[PDB]
């Protein structure tokens, strides 16, 4: 498609793609215990046990809000590790970073739980939001199947499983009906489906299967354009 | 319920329109986005991640749901010696193994 | 097929309207339903 | 024999499920057409979860653009020719400071 | 005993070290489990970042020199430098300088106050560092398998034994001390590898090093003893004994 | 009843200081300028966010996966990736 | 005492081990409980929980989740050194031993 052509992109005064420790006038120096009077530092030794608690305070705070969903639960614990593992994996020298990588990510944590412990994180207000979605479409399967009603989900899969048999069973000379084939089968019903949404299946013609629809078409008497003119 | 053809296409590809002269002076800017609604459909930033432990737990949460499925998340939870559920076939050692054993019945 | 959970958590202080949180997307919501 | 049956095959439902992600994602992807002719809120709908993560850094004041990014390819693009070069370090807050302050036997703290 | 000490329940020896991040404190303090939703208070009430700040960062602190509020009753702290700021507030309106001449012994009183009730702090790395390369204790211990089950390091009240530490039967610096700036505690360590606990009792004294006026180490170990059990075995390591080592140097007596 | 609600007063404000009717339109005013400043540095982290998070991917490298797409992958399917995994386990898995 | 199990409220029960086949149970029933845990059938008392696809992170899961069946307050020093099966099993001998010896909880 398109490849950036400067090769000089990822230069920095600091060297190759250099993210940890940008070249600044001020540089660190060494301190001699002999000549040096006094200091103020803020840095210690505090970094390690303090990402070990940001840890458990982070995952056991945003428990209180998961109503005791196991699957919530575990799906948090693998998306709050992707967010510690971020110094171990990324591409920047976490170590080489200008004045301790490790004091700047635990600081950079603490905030991120300060709005968890208020329960205000947008995190945690984005896990509330999905998982509602996805408790209210598990119910409506749920409810259907008490009926005894098959769900949509049920019968595309039967419908898969035999459009599938008609394709093997015309598939002589070749034998091998890769991942490939049925995905391409799939793919081609859904696509009807998913225009079948917003057209349902009226007749034989099927989901999305009527001319007159595309027909000019005008906004009803109840429920005008809101925002601008028409005319 | 109804399928229609699977051979054919949705209408809304084989619907088609054309111009004539003379021709609106206007030009789109923008598409129109009057309600904020985007539902069923999956986010477009799940597009070129490398495998990773979401896979296999998805993959536990799938075969759950059936019969076979089971036995298998079960068997390999339990009665498998790897340190991790990131599976990677990069040799049939313990693939031809297997069969040895088994073939010479 | 198990019973699912009924719903999750419902925060009592964040709305569609009215966000708890900030950002540029809701603003720009904001601006274009002005303009 | 039984042991692979079953190894393999939680093998093949993990890479199955990573092919129907690639896959599923190109479907969805019929949808997406002209990145530059949608509104700001409309392409952030698209990309559902860009938004909270933009919630994420405003709420902690993380407001210098590309400090959490591993590869600021938009720092690096609006640099190519600034006096000297150089790009945000990763995970940088605008409110830390790591200044330091010794004295010495000379002046100046040297 | 630890005099920074709030309502949170993990990490107390570690609560006056740690320098958090956060803006203003955590809604609750850290959860021992996982709660209900209602078990928490949603939208904490109004003025509660500066009602946290004083229950947590100065109540505290407020504890922490009332439990050693004994440190700071010398004459000089509370007839010299008192008796010195009336003097000058006399003349207060003559002129600029009574005013600086009497606040100044009342920010050194502060700064005198503000150190000595600080928590007594050695270097642990130093202390570590030294009970790893006894050979009795790392065949039980090691750094990556070892955890602390109990600390305890606190001043000793009042001057000592006049015939093991004649150097604080001194008018002059007892002038300026009601302590004797020594230390003692122990700690309570366990091998979750070997299955082994100890006890590290130590004794610690400011010495003078290698200057003239300047203290050489605070917290120095003149007796540091280990009694190491284990499974059916009970070892006593002896690192520094006092016997020996207070032969050779001698407490600072610190003033001012 | 204190003398210090006395500051209250802006009808005889002339007789002390009439200081305060001006100062407070540059507090105004800059107010103003500091919300067009800031507002503008806050809010423009966005197109670099972005652009990033749907360019800065290359193949020489991996891209782990965050907490949102954690959460979206495995609590935000629809219906369509729900059967197309069924579809491939039954029809690989099972069916052979 | 109370806590939410898939939305029902059920009252959290404590256990007290003090009985070295019992806190053997105990942790292969905890650390088999987790959801990372691989080869939960070759674990044993002498497992390393690197070859069970654990991180320092499961552990404080497994940590946390000590805390909340024994009712421990387990300090943030002493989590980084569980990495092994016996090292949860020791670790639940020394705080037994501590309160049995000290009347009082360790240090946290
Ligand atoms: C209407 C509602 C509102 C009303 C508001 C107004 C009301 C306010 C009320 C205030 C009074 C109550 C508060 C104090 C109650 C404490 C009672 C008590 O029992 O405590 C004992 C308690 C002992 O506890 P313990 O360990 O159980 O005792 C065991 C043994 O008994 C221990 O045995 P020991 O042998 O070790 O003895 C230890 C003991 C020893 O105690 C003593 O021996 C007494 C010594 C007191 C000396 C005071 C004079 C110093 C100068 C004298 C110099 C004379 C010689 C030179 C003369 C030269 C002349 C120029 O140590 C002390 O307790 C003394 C601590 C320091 C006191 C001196 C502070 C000096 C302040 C100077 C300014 C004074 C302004 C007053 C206001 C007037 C103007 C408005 O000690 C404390 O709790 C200390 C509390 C904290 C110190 C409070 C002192 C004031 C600090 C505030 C700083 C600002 C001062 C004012 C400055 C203003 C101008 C800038
Ligand atoms: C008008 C709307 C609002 C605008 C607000 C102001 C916008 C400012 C936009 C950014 C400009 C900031 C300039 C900073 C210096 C940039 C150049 C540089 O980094 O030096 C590298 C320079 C340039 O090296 P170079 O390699 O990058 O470029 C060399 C040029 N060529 C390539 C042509 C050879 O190298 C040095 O080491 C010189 C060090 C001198 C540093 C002088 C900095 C003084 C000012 C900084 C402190 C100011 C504090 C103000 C805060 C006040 C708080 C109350
Ligand atoms: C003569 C009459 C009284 C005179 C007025 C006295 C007013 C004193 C209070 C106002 C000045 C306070 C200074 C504010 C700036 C420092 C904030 C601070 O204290 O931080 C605590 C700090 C906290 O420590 P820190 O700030 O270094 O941080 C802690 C470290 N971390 C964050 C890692 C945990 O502690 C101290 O400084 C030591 C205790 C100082 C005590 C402060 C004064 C208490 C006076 C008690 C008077 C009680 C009688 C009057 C009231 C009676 C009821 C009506
Ligand atoms: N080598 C150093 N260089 C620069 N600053 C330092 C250095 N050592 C200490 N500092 C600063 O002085 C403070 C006190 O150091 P100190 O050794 O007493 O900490 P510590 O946590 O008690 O160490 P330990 O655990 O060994 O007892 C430190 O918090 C630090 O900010
Ligand atoms: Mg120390």
């Amino acid at each position: 498609g398109y490849k950036i052509r400067n090769k000089s992109i990822f230069w920095t005064r600091a060297g190759w793609k250099n993210n940890w420790h940008p070249k600044n006038f001020n540089a660190p120096r060494p301190s001699y215990g002999e000549f040096t009077m006094g200091i103020r530092c803020r840095n210690d030794h505090h970094s390690f046990l303090r990402y070990v608690q940001t840890y458990r305070n982070m995952s056991r705070h945003c428990k209180q809000y998961f109503l005791g969903d196991k699957q919530l639960e575990e799906t948090f614990i693998l998306g709050l590790r992707s967010l510690f593992l971020v110094p171990y994996d990324s591409q920047c020298l976490t170590d080489q970073i200008k004045h301790g990588g490790e004091r700047r990510f635990v600081d950079q944590l603490d905030r991120d739980f300060e709005l968890i412990s208020y329960n205000t994180h947008p995190y945690q207000l984005f896990t509330y939001t999905v998982r509602n979605e996805h408790l209210a479409w598990k119910n409506e399967q749920y409810e259907k199947i008490q009926k005894g009603e098959k769900t949509f989900e049920q019968e595309l899969l039967d419908y898969l499983d035999e459009q599938v048999l008609a394709e093997k069973a015309k598939l002589r000379d070749g034998q091998n009906f890769s991942i490939e084939r049925m995905t391409e089968i799939a793919l081609h019903v859904f696509r009807k489906a998913r225009a079948g949404k917003v057209r349902p299946a009226q007749d034989v013609r099927g989901p999305d299967g009527n001319v007159n629809d595309f027909l000019e078409q005008r906004r009803p008497f109840e429920h005008p354009n809101p925002t601008g003119v028409t005319h | 319920l109804q399928w229609g053809s699977l051979a054919e296409r949705p209408m809304v590809d084989r619907v088609m329109s054309t111009s004539t002269w003379p021709v609106p002076y206007y030009q789109r800017l923008f598409k129109a986005y009057p309600i904020r609604e985007k539902k069923d459909k999956m986010s477009l930033l799940l597009s070129d991640i490398d495998i990773d432990d979401t896979n296999w737990y998805q993959a536990k949460d799938f075969l759950r749901g059936s019969f076979r499925g089971r036995q298998i998340v079960d068997y390999v939870e339990n009665n498998i010696a790897s340190n991790t559920y990131i599976l990677i076939q990069q040799d049939v050692a313990n693939m031809a193994k297997a069969y040895v054993h088994d073939i010479c019945g | 097929m198990k019973k699912p959970m009924a719903k999750a958590y419902e925060h009592p202080y964040n709305s569609e309207h009215h966000p708890l949180n900030f950002s540029a997307v809701k603003i720009a919501e904001t601006f274009h339903d002005f303009i | 024999l039984d042991d692979i049956e079953n190894e393999l095959s939680f093998h093949a439902a993990i890479w199955l499920n990573a092919y129907a992600d690639y896959t599923m994602f190109l479907f969805e992807l019929e949808e997406y057409n002209d990145p530059n002719d949608y509104l700001m809120h409309e392409n952030f709908d698209f990309f559902r979860g860009l938004e909270t993560e933009l919630e994420e850094l405003t709420e902690t004041h993380n407001y210098i653009p590309g400090a959490k990014d591993d590869v600021n390819l938009r720092g690096y693009l609006a640099t190519q020719f600034a006096w000297g070069k150089k790009v945000i370090s990763f995970y940088r807050h605008p409110a830390d400071d790591f200044k330091c302050a010794k004295a010495t036997k000379n002046m100046l703290g040297r | 005993q630890m005099g920074f000490s709030s309502d949170n329940p993990y990490n107390k020896r570690w609560e006056y070290k740690w320098k958090h991040s956060y803006y203003t404190y955590p809604r609750d303090y850290e959860h021992t489990e996982v709660r209900k939703p209602q078990d928490s208070k949603d939208v904490p009430p109004i003025y509660f970042a500066y009602y946290k700040d004083f229950v947590d960062r100065w109540l505290p602190g407020m504890n922490m020199w009332w439990q050693r509020r004994h440190r700071i009753f010398d004459k000089f702290n509370v007839y010299f430098l008192p008796g010195m700021s009336l003097f000058f507030y006399q003349f207060a309106d003559l002129a600029l300088g009574f005013k600086i001449m009497a606040a100044f012994p009342l920010f050194l009183a502060y700064t005198r106050i503000r150190d000595k009730t600080l928590d007594p702090d050695f270097k642990e790395t130093y202390l570590r560092d030294m009970i790893y390369q006894n050979p009795e204790i790392t065949k039980y211990f090691n750094e990556e398998t070892i955890h602390v089950l109990d600390y305890e390091f606190e001043y000793l009240p009042g001057y000592l034994c006049p015939e093991k530490f004649p150097e604080y039967q001194n008018k002059t610096w007892q002038f300026f001390n009601t302590d004797t700036a020594q230390a003692e505690g122990f700690f309570k360590f366990g091998d979750v590898e070997s299955g082994a606990t100890m006890t590290l009792k130590f004794k610690t004294m400011p010495i003078p090093g290698k200057f003239r006026y300047q203290v050489g180490e605070p917290f120095y170990f003149y007796d540091l003893r280990a009694e190491i059990k284990c499974d059916g075995v009970y070892k006593e390591v002896v690192l520094v004994d006092e016997k020996e080592s207070l032969k050779k140097i001698r407490p600072f007596l610190f003033l001012i | 009843i204190l003398d210090y609600l006395f500051l209250l007063d802006l009808n005889d404000d002339l007789t002390r200081k009439a200081v305060f009717e001006q100062v407070i339109i540059f507090i105004f005013i800059y107010c103003t300028m500091n919300f067009l400043a800031w507002s503008t540095v806050v809010e423009l982290i966005w197109p670099t966010h972005f652009f990033n998070r749907r360019h800065s991917s290359s193949q020489e490298f991996i891209r782990f996966r965050t907490y949102t797409e954690v959460l979206l992958k495995i609590s935000a399917y629809n219906d369509f990736f729900y059967v197309l995994n069924n579809y491939y386990y039954n029809q690989k898995l099972i069916l052979k | 005492l109370t806590q939410y199990v898939e939305g029902q409220i059920v009252n959290r029960n404590q256990l007290t081990l003090k009985k070295q086949e019992d806190i053997e149970q105990y942790v292969l029933k905890l650390v088999r409980g987790y959801f990372r845990t691989t080869n939960k059938q070759g674990l044993n008392i002498n497992s390393v929980l690197q070859d069970h696809g654990l991180d320092e992170f499961d552990s404080i899961e497994l940590a946390m989740q000590v805390e909340e069946d024994l009712g421990y307050v387990i300090s943030a020093e002493t989590i980084p050194v569980l990495n092994k099966v016996k090292h949860f099993v020791n670790y639940i001998n020394h705080v037994e031993q501590f309160k049995a010896e000290n009347g009082k909880a360790p240090i946290a």
